């Protein structure tokens, strides 16, 4: 959650659209469901950044 | 996608169905004229 | 089972076809065999959702 929360305070400053809000948040939910080791998770991690 | 590929998520239609919560919405396909008919798999067959 | 139970009351309102009924039933049992923490359990969890 460290990456997620530095990006979350990021998110807290800039006023994201609610569409993009739910997208970043559900992508964050998929980060949480995706295992850390997967290269698929590395792709979504790079995507989140 | 098949759900066997890594990261697969359901096609757009299921998402609209998930959102509108009705069995009988009013889908509005847009801009049929410019659908991409390429070597990479023609969607226009998929629309039929 | 808590997740499957909110799912099953869900299904108790809307009337599913018996086809997809049996499919969700076998997937529900297949979920129930699956570990509470396995990555594939999270996949089938999100899928059953």
């Amino acid at each position: 959650d460290a990456i997620e929360e530095k990006f979350r305070e990021r998110l807290k400053e800039l006023v994201v659209p609610k569409h993009v809000m739910d997208v970043v948040d559900e992508e964050l939910s998929k980060l949480g469901l995706l295992d850390n080791h997967s290269s698929e998770f590395n792709v979504t991690r790079n995507y989140l950044d | 996608h098949r759900r066997t590929y890594v990261g697969a998520m359901p096609g757009k239609i299921i998402q609209c169905l998930k959102k509108t919560k009705t069995e009988n919405p009013l889908i509005l396909i847009d801009e049929v004229d410019k659908i991409g008919r390429g070597y990479q798999g023609d969607p226009s067959s998929a629309l039929l």
